[PDB]
């Protein structure tokens, strides 16, 4: 029952190093190749290199030599990948994936891990700045702007979950060192301005602000 | 460094349709190519192996074809769970490369963007802070195009655009353009039309304002 | 031991190498092997002698998108051609005492051959059969093979 559990999300400063974990189970961890693949947020898959735990035979793509180090604790069933001198371009989600038996040259990668998100950033924990958005057919549409926060994610609701219809929450964008996203809610002029509608922005920076509209 | 090319980048499909995806290698690779699927927020998964070989657990609708430099991924009758990114992988020549990927969207009837513009709020301007936004909610097709301008002509030092992946409800796309500025760069007022253009029609639609009301 | 004549055979096995997408070494089929000429014929070489020794000469070449067998063959991709007991009872290596034949011929063509030798490419990482050395022989006590 093959599965690969990867380590949690990392959030690291530039010039520092990281080491990702990948514990395998359901098959013989020592007899199958373990590949590592880099996926960048907008883009495709970049093969990093493989390692055969049976000894520790270690390959690498030219692009990744010196940056990625692969190890495997045989009796631990866990496979690791160490990255050095992290940079903005190193930010991404890294998959660990299963391959063929020793002398297989052309295998497809069998089972993959849930992925590990690695963000490289110089930025410090900053709390979000929220602002109200105001201006029929008649569905009135109103936003709620959050700006200047870090890290992600931010979680946004409306009227405390008692409203889920014309709501969108645009993917966060990097504007600066910091993020900015907007929400959109649409309703009938009947209820608003007539009844209170407050957006709810939360930030695991153990922080939270609620805004109304006028 | 053999380059794989998938065409087209994006493919509109409806449930039940027949579909074919494409992958062309720089050079011959025999049948040493694999196909992977990756649903949103998900992890890649092998659909077809050695481009024709079927994989245990994969539904009958997936099949592979090709040998040499041309390859194709086939989906007999498209299902809703089939919306995803598809990547071909070359495993013949070192090192093993992937294609840019082909993304599947859901096809629906066209629709126009509800544009809603917004003035800076009273806290923003306090913080010497400012910024002006524009929603273009619930439209299609995705392929759209925006224009800010101030007392007429173009302005485009820093606008940030964010996009919304297809809606799992109405199957439409929404977009936010935000235009962040200082206040004196803003006390320099004149006019803030966020025009919009879209296949939908040659209405550049505008919504605008001067200083408030 | 003693001989009246001792022909020594120099076999050249030029093995070509490629590597797969995951950096796996792959010995190209039709790495070339060449036998000494002999008569209005080269393809096969019978040993007209009461004793003989064999000398393998290996050469490796790398390859990419092409089969342009131009390049060194360094890192794992290296190679040393090895000759292996294919389908015939004798090894072609040192098992103490000596091979004995009344006849012994190496053919590049599988015609009328008694058995094969599996010419392969040894590397740190794995070993891979590339071509076949066909060998026509007759059990006897006239010809004697020495190492190697
Ligand atoms: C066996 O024959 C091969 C040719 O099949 C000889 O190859 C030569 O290798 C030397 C270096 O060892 C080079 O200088 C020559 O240029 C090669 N010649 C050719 C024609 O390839 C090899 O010398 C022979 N080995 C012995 C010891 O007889
Ligand atoms: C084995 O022999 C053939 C020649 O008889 C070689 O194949 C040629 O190789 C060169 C490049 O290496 C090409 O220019 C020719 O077009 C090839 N000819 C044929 C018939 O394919 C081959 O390279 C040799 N193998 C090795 C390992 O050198």
């Amino acid at each position: 029952q093959v599965q690969l559990q990867q380590s949690g999300p990392e959030l690291v400063k530039p010039g520092a190093s990281v080491k990702i974990s990948c514990k395998a189970s359901g098959y013989a961890f020592s007899s199958s190749w373990m590949n590592w693949v880099k996926q960048r947020p907008g883009q495709g898959l970049e093969w990093i290199g493989r390692i055969y735990p049976g000894d520790g035979e270690t390959n690498y793509s030219e692009k990744f030599k010196g940056k990625a180090t692969l190890t495997a604790d045989k009796s631990s069933s866990t496979a690791y990948m160490h990255l050095s001198s992290l940079t903005s371009v190193d930010s991404a989600v890294y998959f660990c994936a299963r391959g063929g038996y020793r002398y297989d040259p052309y295998y497809a990668m069998d089972y993959w891990g849930q992925g590990t998100s690695v963000t490289v950033s110089s930025a410090k924990t900053t709390a979000p700045s929220v602002y109200p958005l105001a201006p029929t057919g008649s569905s009135v549409t109103l936003g709620c702007l959050v700006k200047g926060y870090f890290p992600e994610p931010v979680t946004l609701t409306w009227n405390s979950g008692s409203l889920s219809s014309g709501v969108h929450t645009f993917p966060a964008v990097l504007q600066s060192d910091l993020y900015t996203l907007s929400s959109s809610v649409t309703v009938t002029s009947s209820t608003w301005p007539s009844q209170s509608i407050t957006c709810n922005v939360a930030h695991p920076a153990s922080s939270t602000k609620v805004d109304k509209k006028i | 460094d053999i380059l794989l090319t998938q065409s087209p980048a994006i493919l509109s499909v409806s449930p039940g349709e027949r579909v074919s995806l494409s992958c062309r290698a720089s050079q011959s690779i025999g049948t040493s190519i694999h196909w992977y699927q990756q649903r949103t927020n998900g992890s890649p998964r092998p659909l077809i192996k050695y481009a024709s070989e079927s994989i245990s657990g994969i539904p009958s609708r997936f099949s592979g074809s090709g040998s040499g430099t041309d390859f194709t991924l086939n989906i007999n009758s498209v299902e809703s769970e089939d919306i995803a990114d598809y990547f071909c992988q070359q495993t013949d020549s070192w090192p093993t490369t992937f294609g840019a990927g082909t993304k599947l969207e859901l096809k629906r009837a066209d629709a126009a963007p509800t544009v809603s513009i917004f003035p800076p709020s009273s806290e923003q301007l306090t913080s010497g802070g400012a910024s002006v936004v524009c929603f273009l909610n619930n439209f299609y097709p995705k392929d759209i195009n925006v224009k800010w301008k101030i007392d007429g002509s173009e302005r485009q030092n820093g606008v940030l655009n964010s996009w919304t992946d297809q809606d799992s409800k109405d199957s439409t796309y929404s977009m936010s353009s935000t235009l962040t500025l200082t206040k004196d760069e803003y006390e320099r007022h004149n006019s803030y039309t966020c025009e919009a253009t879209h296949k939908t029609s040659t209405s550049p639609i505008v919504k605008s304002f001067n200083r408030n009301e | 031991p003693s001989f009246y004549t001792h022909t020594i055979v120099n076999i050249t096995i030029d093995l070509g190498m490629k590597r797969s997408g995951y950096g796996q070494p792959i010995a190209s089929t039709l790495s070339n092997i060449t036998l000494p000429m002999q008569d209005n014929n080269t393809d096969v070489y019978c040993i007209r002698s009461d004793q003989f020794s064999v000398y393998v000469h290996s050469t490796c070449k790398s390859s990419l998108w092409d089969n342009i067998f131009k390049r060194n063959c360094t890192d794992v991709l290296d190679a040393t051609a090895v000759i292996k007991t294919g389908t015939c009872p004798f090894s072609f290596d040192k098992l103490n005492n000596y091979l004995t034949f009344n006849k012994f011929c190496l053919s590049l063509s599988p015609v009328g051959a008694n058995c094969k030798f599996d010419v392969a490419a040894r590397t740190r990482t794995n070993e891979q059969v590339v071509r076949s050395l066909y060998v026509i022989y007759e059990e006897g006590d006239n010809i004697v093979l020495v190492p190697r």
